[PDB]
């Protein structure tokens, strides 16, 4: 699930490290 | 306060504490070597597997490295295999274990360390609390839902598990049944419920239902840094970027991709209108539960900056046409796509997630009558062959009460005020 027009998401970004 | 130490580290506590002393300096080379020392030395002592954890973990700040922190991760997970290791710093070691597994992505690696933990020490709830974000990271709200349940019926006034459980329960569209949870959670004041997810949503949720005092939440939430205004509520900022909900063309700087689109708006209207008739399965319904009813449906060309090749197939004249704009195509916190909403269709107020975009709307069949957008306090109407520009962080809102079909081109540009380097940074939205 990605946060494309909303912010319906616990998060909208990945986690890829540093 | 902690009880770090077993039996048998206390003995050796000097040599422990040297070590621990060359870590705290920064002097991060040695302080490896010395807990490799001690390691190699005392190989069951959980006291100097921790140390040598915290050092690597130390070593992968200093250097950036994905590769030196997963050795760390695997060193945490050591102490805890260790014999007669302390509570405290088995529950330490985990749950570093679990919150850099989280920071490298390995979700699912992560949960299980949660749920070891949650095995090892069933009387802490905040180690529930932290399963239930486990499972929220990798979107299982199902799962989430049921620790949150688990924390609630033992303690029912832990306002962490009340927030949490709002935002399920909101995010699920039971509305009404989450205002009271997101409501109590963020005024416990407990560690973690103050939170701009939390203002968004009970806004959101109260805005739904007419409650009149949603606004009070949005100032409060303002008031303690959540948002930029009132008004804009984006939660994935950059901050000091121009704030206006409306835009020229000029203002924007995007002249040239405007031109093109306002020249060249007949070709990207037929390729929409031929996927309508010819493949209608390429719009998809929209599906972050933002309409109060009606049909509205989306054709994706480019999502966080990435072309979606098959859909080109579809466009292939409107891809071409876009692939010379890269302040578009890049765009990695903003989409390229049709946009389809038919009569009867309300799409709540809402906001977008980052301010670091500015939405470009293409007028490509335009009803006379019935259809129109609001950005903030102002409501405009599309025009076929012409750009809207609005900050979509802004709140705003649609109506489609025509009597024919709504088709606009939604082209998301890069805030014009970041530089390149922030535009090559940015984690994709
Ligand atoms: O009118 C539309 O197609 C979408 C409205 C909207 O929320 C947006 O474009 O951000
Ligand atoms: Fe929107």
């Amino acid at each position: 699930g990605k946060c494309k027009n909303g912010l319906g998401e616990y998060t909208c970004t990945s986690l890829e490290g540093f | 306060k902690p009880k770090l130490l077993n039996k048998f580290d206390k003995t050796i506590k000097a040599e422990l504490d040297a070590a621990e002393k060359l870590r705290k300096r920064g002097k991060i080379e040695e302080a490896v070597n010395a807990f490799k020392e001690l390691v190699r030395k005392y190989p069951q002592s959980p006291r100097a597997r921790y140390g040598k954890a915290q050092c690597e973990d130390d070593l992968a700040e200093k250097r950036r490295s994905n590769e030196v922190l997963r050795g760390a991760i695997e060193t945490y997970q050591e102490v805890a295999s260790l014999p007669d290791v302390p509570a405290d710093l088995l529950k330490l070691s985990l749950k570093r274990r679990s919150d850099r597994q989280q920071f490298l992505g390995h979700m699912r690696g992560s949960l299980l360390t949660l749920q070891r933990l949650v095995q090892l020490f069933p009387n802490d709830t905040s180690l529930k609390n932290d399963l239930g974000v486990g499972y929220l990271l990798i979107g299982d709200n199902d799962n989430a839902k049921k620790v949150y349940e688990e924390v609630l019926s033992v303690t029912p006034n832990d306002g962490f598990a009340k927030v949490h459980y709002g935002f399920i329960l909101k995010a699920q569209n039971k509305i009404a049944e989450s205002i009271p949870y997101l409501k109590e959670g963020i005024e416990s004041g407990d560690p973690g419920t103050d939170d701009g997810r939390f203002y968004f949503h009970l806004g959101d949720a109260m805005q739904r239902v007419g409650n009149k005092e949603a606004y009070k939440w949005y100032e409060l939430g303002h008031k303690r840094g959540h948002f930029a205004s009132v008004w804009q509520r984006s939660l994935y900022n950059v901050n000091g970027l121009k704030a206006q909900p409306w835009w020229t063309p000029k203002e924007t700087g995007y002249t040239e991709l405007v031109k093109s689109l306002e020249r060249n708006w007949k070709l990207i209207r037929d390729e929409g209108l031929a996927v309508m008739d010819k493949a209608k399965g390429l719009f998809l319904p929209e599906d972050e539960n933002l309409r109060e009813k009606g049909d509205w449906s989306q054709f994706t060309l480019w999502q966080q900056g990435r072309r979606n090749e098959n859909a080109c197939k579809g466009a292939p004249k409107t891809c071409t046409l876009l692939e010379k704009f890269p302040e578009t195509t890049g765009c990695r916190r903003g989409q390229i796509k049709y946009s389809i909403m038919h009569p009867g269709t309300h799409v709540w107020p809402h906001t977008g997630p980052t301010n670091c975009r500015l939405r470009m709307h293409l007028g490509l069949v335009i009803p006379k009558e019935g259809c129109k957008i609001r950005c903030a306090n102002e409501t405009k109407t599309w025009e076929e062959g012409k750009v809207l520009i609005f900050d979509d962080s802004f709140e705003h809102e649609v109506w489609q009460d025509a009597s024919s079909f709504r088709l606009i081109f939604i082209v998301d540009v890069w805030h014009p005020e970041l530089t390149p380097q922030q535009r090559r940074s940015l984690p994709a939205i």
